[PDB]
């Protein structure tokens, strides 16, 4: 209960960005399976209390 | 034996 | 923590005794049946009364004073320390210098009236919970497994058996057959009245007189080629003795027996509503619901007056012409559970603590 | 004090003798089974490891390295029955 | 017990809107259930469903918000403002996640939801935050796998370790936990005397750090 | 009839489009009465309309309808023994719930459904009544009034067809019950089908484990009373003659392991058939085939019986299947606990071949922790692989820790109080913190404990403990001295065999002694420790700070924890002070218990207990008199007053604190005292040896139905305690307390059982050998915790 009262209000955390993994010469890394992939969603919206999550009038 | 009056898993 | 009942028990009526009852005598038997449901009840034949208890004790008494002629136990003892009861549950039946009793251990005893010595003993299929009916040199027994068996009178050899179907859940009690014109009519916990020839056991017919809901017939009766059967949470019915054609019905049930006199059917519902129907179409003549949920017993017609017990121990004489209580009496505090016995001008009854009473009126 | 630690494929010493140079992957899968490990760094090369370590009594590890070719065909076998 | 009179819907809704803006949710909740039950087909019952999702979310009644979201998506799958509902579903799952060694299924559900939202509708306002949350969830799941691998390294299992680190390099190759898990695979390959693979793992390591 | 338009009257919730869709008829089609009836029945079947009427106006097909009022609430009144939430769950499972409508004809149906539920929970005379409150806008509330009634209890359990074993002896091993005394905790008197099936299986096993291979349960009968407050059960059986086990014959794809099995199928030709042994053989073969990799090694046992000679011959069919490998092991439901807490209990390794026995072992181990209410397993397959699987353990977390308070009474400790707050999973980590306290007639104890059960992967633990202990002696039948102590302890625990367990640790303890009665056996230690207090006064204080190294070993093999019947328990404890500490001494104690049966049903037993102890100083010092050994009471030697066996005090001539005649004083100068003074109050000894031989028998007069819950014993106890440093030359007139030959004996009877107030143990003993000063206390009892 008390734990679910912190994330609900506002809490936002920023994490370590994602850096690609290199492949040396004479080998190659495995396949990725693209199950957990992040596309690039262009645009500059708001994040972390600057976003209005108040339901609109519709 | 030890709790003959209330083991109360609070 | 509190305890409550859905149905509220009825109070004790207030009545003026048009005649004051009495208590001619009372004898004690050991521990009676107790808080168990049983058919075990007294008997009477030739001015002598044979009674029994649940542990294995049987007694004979004079039907005039209460003097004990003999007494015998049937609980086997492995020495002076161990003692296993016999668990008697079959109504004492006496016919022809013999005394037949049943047990919960699937054992049927037949003693002698003189000294109480076992004339024979026999093993049966299951718990013998029914009155050991006697007819045509045979002894009909109805076991809790649904098996109707026919022993012999002098030997004890099982002559034949009949498998009646039994459901999962039922009531604690089995019907005692009735014999008529060389055929036995009986009922089972399935809701069916069944007829069987006594010689071999060939099923003549079966009819369903029912309406998790249960049904049990518990000892129909026969008059002038007509059978009368009554179920629990079902319908009272009249059937042809030879084909099983329902001639008329009526929606009311009971397990405790009923009586038929003249053109009147006196019965007691499961909710303890004493009624008196007619015999041609089931027309009701009067009702008496002043005893709702008092746990009555099977009635008996004594001197033109119905008699019924109750768990609290109060015996009620009730009129039959209209249905008004003509008398009420207090006898025992343990309570009455088994049926009375009216014969030879004597009215005998037995309580749960074994105390047999004889009633009169002055 | 500790329980038994088991890892890898159970090699019965009669299946490792059923494999010859020239068998495809389906045949070795039918004979020995599907391995728990492989070489994800490009090449196709299966490793059947059989490691068991009962309570304070030692370790036994049998290794069977199968080197295939580009078209699912066995090209080399290497068996290390004991570990140094 | 939070008794509500039978005033007309306008004032009840205005009071609800006049209690949300203050910061009291347990109150407007009751009014909205009343207006829903008393008028399950009113002119703005949908608006009420959205407001109810919002309230249950900010009042910590998350299972009810999940039920409301599922119901709304079933009954109104083409509602113009349906992106909001998917965003709320992702937020609800994130909150239920609430600690990287614990059950991650809620994190996977949130990832799936945010993926649906961002792939379907990238020109929304609830998307950039969606990516900022997807990165965090990815890292969380990778850390869970790393914790499992660390336990199996403590135990002495050397096949589970390599299987799980390969699974990470497959699913979560672009995180930091993965970069922190290759040494475990190297140690495992070395303990089973397979050095020809520990050398490959080292070649990978030295080419990044 | 051609239709050019469609119109509706009464559509409130269902849209016009939904109606137009569900209707076979549409605008612009010919219609007859049959199609109109079909439309009416479809509207009725939609479950949202109560009354429908499709009539024809001048041109339009007019549809009148009275929508079933939408249900706005469902109230309850009278659900004492049934939770509102569970009842609502059953209801919404039936179909009816909020938001939907109310079919005004299914009232009695719902009433009978709830009545049937009550019939299923035990109550058979319950009455349910559904009241209906209309409200505007075609809404309706459904109130449910419940008359619960009175429950039905079993009045009898009968078994017919049995001749070798009395019915009571069989019922004794059932979970159902017909008798429940007020002085025992044996169970309730309720009825449930699951318990009935379990009891039938117990009966079948009781017979098959005795040679009755042909045992058969013909049928079962459950019956009620016309008042429906009593239940009767009947069970018909047919026990056939006993059968012997002539031999065994195995046949199947043993996988070449025909050698390792025939040693498992070895018997004495001419044995009594048994089912437990057969199942044990099957389980052993399965464990072997699992040791060799196979995961699902089916094993079947078919007996060929011969009645002519009454010989059984078993036929074992073995089908060792295929090898399955584990790719993953997952845990779902661990929102608080971490993965390691559940993984370190698994005996099945990820990345290895499979064994179902190991999976079950892991499930059981998870059940023992107490952090989970339910634990279920699921061995799913892997898409695209015939030899790989993934194991899954579904768990439901529980309230981890408790607040425990408890009372007890007894002759030794008078009234005993206990109180503690415990937490077993501190933030889902496995740590077990707690604060506990106890208080009796002669001591207060308060401890703060912490412990990590896995300080190392193998299972090594690391504890921790702070403790405060106040101890009054005059209240423990000893000489007068008050000890108030505080200290801390840490200890490791090493499991080695699943029965043996070592432990080793360190500790610090500070002791303050005050209010001390002059007596020789105290000075013998005080002098040793450099002190030189006075004899004619008892305002004496002494403080010590000691560091101790503690070691211990434990062996537990008892078949059961409560009322054991075979096995042995052993415990060795030791302590030694390391340099730096003020005191120099070592101490050792050894407790032993051994249960040996002499029958097959484990009702006659021979119990043997011993308790040895020895301690002494090192650097010319003596052992502290507050670490001594005490004998006598309901644990060591019965029939004697607690802590009276052994040496007695030899007081000095000394004034008292506050003199007030009519009170007994121990040789004060104010009463004509001018030399040493014997006494009868114990002080303990540095050496102790105690033994007890007990014979356990069945209770003879209590019904065999529940006589297995009461333990009757006849015991013979022996004991002695003595001091090795008592110099019998200086103090001549007074006895020699360094003589262990002074053995104290006792004999008597003891009873032991369980009560709602708590465990009970009574004992009447009569010491026949006792020496001057030993006080006798024949009757002793320990109702409660202690």
């Amino acid at each position: 209960r008390y734990k679910r009262q912190v994330s609900g209000d506002e809490a936002y955390l920023e994490a370590a960005p994602l850096a690609e993994l290199h492949a040396p010469a004479g080998m190659i890394l495995p396949v990725t399976s693209g199950d957990y992939a992040i596309p690039v969603t262009n645009g500059s919206g708001a994040v972390g209390k600057a976003l209005d999550i108040r339901p609109p009038a519709q | 034996w030890n709790s003959n009056v209330h083991s109360y898993r609070f | 923590n509190s305890e409550e009942d859905v149905v509220k028990m009825s109070p004790l009526p207030t009545v003026e005794n048009q005649f004051t009852p009495t208590t001619a005598w009372s004898t004690s038997v050991g521990s009676g049946i107790g808080n168990f449901y049983s058919n075990l009840h007294p008997a009477l034949a030739d001015n002598v009364v044979y009674a029994a208890d649940r542990a294995g004790l049987v007694k004979a008494l004079n039907a005039d004073d209460g003097k004990e002629i003999w007494s015998v136990s049937l609980a086997e003892k492995d020495g002076w320390f161990s003692k296993e009861p016999a668990l008697l549950s079959g109504g004492v039946t006496v016919s022809g210098g013999h005394v037949y009793i049943g047990s919960e251990k699937a054992q049927v005893y037949a003693l002698n009236t003189s000294d109480g010595t076992v004339a024979w003993q026999t093993k049966v299929a299951g718990e013998a919970l029914s009155r050991p009916v006697v007819s045509d040199g045979l002894v009909l027994i109805h076991t809790s497994n649904g098996q109707l068996q026919a022993l012999n009178e002098a030997d004890g050899a099982v002559k034949w058996t009949v498998n009646l179907d039994m459901p999962s859940l039922s009531l604690r009690g089995e019907s005692a057959p009735t014999t008529a014109f060389g055929a036995a009519v009986v009922g089972g916990d399935n809701g069916r009245v069944s007829a069987v020839l006594m010689e071999q056991g060939q099923m003549i017919w079966q009819q369903r007189i029912s309406q998790r809901l249960s049904d049990v017939d518990t000892t129909p009766v026969v008059v002038n080629g007509v059978v009368f059967a009554l179920a629990y949470n079902g319908n009272l019915t009249a059937l042809d003795l030879r084909s099983g054609q329902i001639m008329w019905k009526r929606e009311l049930g009971s397990v405790n027996d009923f009586i038929v006199d003249g053109n009147r059917i006196y019965l007691v519902d499961q909710n303890d509503r004493v009624m008196a129907l007619t015999i041609d179409g089931g027309v009701t003549l009067w009702t008496q619901s002043d005893l709702l949920h008092r746990l009555l017993t099977s009635p008996v017609l004594y001197n033109g007056n119905l008699v019924v017990g109750d768990s609290e121990g109060y015996l009620h004489w009730i009129n039959v012409e209209d249905g008004r209580f003509v008398a009420q009496q207090k006898v025992d505090s343990s309570g009455f559970q088994t049926e009375p016995v009216a014969a030879d001008g004597k009215l005998l009854i037995q309580a749960k603590d074994g105390t047999v009473y004889s009633i009169t009126r002055w | 004090y500790r329980p038994d630690i088991n890892q890898g494929n159970y090699l019965t010493a009669n299946d490792v003798s059923k494999i010859r140079v020239g068998m495809t992957q389906q045949q070795v899968a039918y004979a020995l089974g599907t391995p728990l490990m492989s070489d994800p760094f490009g090449t196709n090369t299966w490793f059947y490891v059989f490691r068991q370590q009962p309570g304070h009594e030692g370790v036994t590890q049998q290794t069977l390295t199968l080197t295939f070719n580009s078209s699912g065909v066995l090209t080399n076998i290497d068996n290390k029955p004991a570990l140094s | 017990k939070e008794e509500v009179p039978d005033n007309p819907p306008n004032e009840i809704y205005a009071t609800a809107q006049q209690k949300l803006q203050d910061g009291n949710w347990r109150q407007a909740i009751t009014q909205l259930e009343a207006l829903d039950n008393r008028y399950p087909f009113g002119p703005y019952s949908q608006q009420v469903q959205l407001d109810l999702i919002y309230a249950y979310y900010k009042n910590a009644d998350l299972p009810l918000a999940q039920a409301a979201i599922d119901r709304f998506i079933r009954l109104n799958p083409t509602h113009p403002n349906i992106d909001y509902v998917m965003y709320m579903r992702g937020l609800t799952n994130m909150a239920l996640d609430d600690r990287s060694d614990r059950d991650p299924q809620h994190a996977r559900a949130a990832f799936s939801d945010f993926s649906k939202l961002v792939r379907g509708y990238p020109n929304s306002q609830y998307t950039t935050d969606a990516t900022k949350r997807l990165v965090f969830l990815k890292d969380r799941l990778a850390k869970y796998e790393y914790s499992v691998a660390e336990y199996y390294t403590e135990r002495g299992a050397w096949v589970a370790v390599v299987n799980r680190v390969e699974g990470m390099l497959r699913d979560y190759p672009d995180t930091q936990a993965t970069r922190d898990a290759l040494p475990l695979m190297e140690n495992a390959y070395r303990q089973m005397q397979m050095n020809a693979q520990a050398e490959k793992v080292a070649k990978i390591i030295a080419a990044n750090s | 009839f051609v239709v050019k338009d469609i119109h509706f009257e009464g559509l409130q919730r269902v849209a016009v489009g939904a109606a137009l869709l569900s209707m076979p008829v549409r605008t612009g089609d010919t219609v007859n009465d049959e199609d109109i009836s079909n439309t009416i029945r479809a509207l009725f079947a939609t479950g949202n309309f109560e009354d429908v009427r499709v009539l024809r106006d001048g041109d339009t097909l007019l549809v009148q309808v009275k929508e079933r009022p939408t249900i706005a609430s469902i109230t309850f009144s009278g659900n004492k023994s049934v939770k509102d939430d569970m009842l609502k769950q059953n209801l919404e499972a039936s179909g009816v719930r909020v938001g939907e409508s109310l079919d005004r004809t299914t009232i009695a149906d719902i009433e009978k459904g709830l009545e049937d539920f009550y019939y299923s929970v035990g109550k058979y005379s319950a009455s349910v009544k559904a009241v209906v409150t209309p409200l505007p806008r075609n809404r309706v509330d459904l109130k449910l009034v419940f008359q619960e009634g009175v429950s039905a209890e079993i009045q009898q359990i009968n078994i017919v067809g049995n001749h070798a074993f009395t019915t009571d002896e069989l019922i004794s091993h059932f979970q159902l019950r017909d008798e429940v005394p007020w002085w025992n905790v044996v169970g309730d008197r309720k009825y449930q089908k699951q318990k009935l099936a379990g009891d039938l299986e117990t009966l079948r096993s009781y017979y098959l484990d005795r040679g009755y291979a042909r045992f058969n349960i013909d049928s079962t009968q459950v019956s009620l009373t016309p008042d429906k407050k009593g239940i009767y059960v009947t069970v018909n059986i047919t026990e056939g003659d006993q059968y012997k086990l002539s031999g065994v014959e195995v046949s199947g794809n043993l996988a070449g392991h025909s050698a390792e099995i025939e040693q498992l199928t070895k018997i004495e030709p001419g044995e009594l058939y048994n089912g437990t042994k057969v199942t044990k053989m099957e389980d052993d073969i399965k464990k072997l085939l699992g040791r060799y990799g196979y995961a699902y090694p089916r094993v079947q046992s078919m007996p060929e019986i011969n009645d002519a000679d009454k010989t059984v011959k078993l036929r074992v069919n073995v089908d060792a299947g295929n090898r399955f490998y584990v790719r993953k092991i997952r845990f779902e439901g661990n929102d608080t606990s971490k993965d390691a807490v559940l993984r370190r209990e698994m005996r099945q390794m990820e990345g290895a071949w499979l064994g179902s026995d190991l999976v079950d072992q892991g499930k059981e181990r998870l059940n023992r922790l107490g952090f989970f209410e339910t634990v279920d397993t699921d061995t799913q397959r892997v898409p695209g692989s015939p030899d790989q699987v993934d194991v899954v353990y579904k768990v439901k977390e529980r309230n981890t820790g408790s607040f425990n308070f408890g009372i007890g009474y007894g002759t030794e400790s008078g009234v005993s109080f206990q109180a503690g707050v415990q937490q077993d999973n501190w933030l889902g980590t496995g740590y077990a913190v707690g604060i506990n306290g106890t208080k009796n007639d002669y001591q207060t104890y308060a401890e703060l404990s912490v412990t990590n059960p896995y300080f190392t992967v193998d299972g090594v633990s690391l504890g921790g403990r702070l403790f405060y202990n106040d101890f009054q002696a005059d209240d423990a039948d000893l000489s007068d001295y008050t000890n108030k102590s505080y200290g801390t302890d840490v200890t490791l625990g090493f499991p080695i065999n699943e029965y043996n367990s070592l432990r080793a640790g360190l500790g610090y303890v500070h002791n303050s002694l005050s209010n001390m009665q002059p007596q020789v056996a105290m000075w013998r230690y005080l002098y040793s420790m450099g002190e030189h207090p006075s004899t004619s006064d008892q305002d004496n204080s002494f403080k010590t700070d000691d560091f101790t190294f503690n070691y211990g070993w434990t062996y537990n093999k008892l078949d059961r924890g409560y009322f054991p019947t075979d096995g042995s328990r052993v415990n060795l404890t030791g302590k030694v002070t390391i340099p730096g500490s003020d005191n120099e001494y070592y101490k050792v104690t050894l407790d032993t218990a051994t249960y040996v049966p002499i029958d097959d049903d484990h009702k006659w037993v021979v119990l043997g207990r011993t308790r040895w102890g020895y301690g002494d100083g090192l650097g010319g010092k003596e052992m502290p008199f507050y670490e001594n050994f005490y004998a006598g009471g309901s644990s060591t030697v019965r029939g004697f007053q607690s802590n009276t066996i052994g040496p007695k005090a030899v007081y000095f001539p000394h004034q008292a604190s506050n003199y007030d005649p009519d009170y007994d004083y121990e040789c004060a100068t104010q009463d004509g005292a001018k030399d040493l003074c014997k006494s009868d109050d114990a002080v303990g000894g540095n050496a102790m040896a105690v033994a007890s031989l007990e014979f356990i028998t069945p209770t003879p007069f209590i019904s065999d139905k529940y006589a297995n819950s009461v333990r009757t014993s006849f015991f013979w106890d022996m004991g002695t305690v003595w001091d090795t440093n008592w110099d019998s030359s200086q103090y001549s007139g007074y006895p020699d307390y360094s003589d262990p030959s002074n053995i104290r004996m006792s004999a008597g009877i003891a009873l032991q059982w369980m009560s709602p107030l708590g465990p009970l143990v009574f004992s009447y003993a009569q010491p026949f050998k006792k020496y001057d000063g030993d006080k006798a206390e024949q009757f002793q009892f320990n109702i409660g915790k202690t």
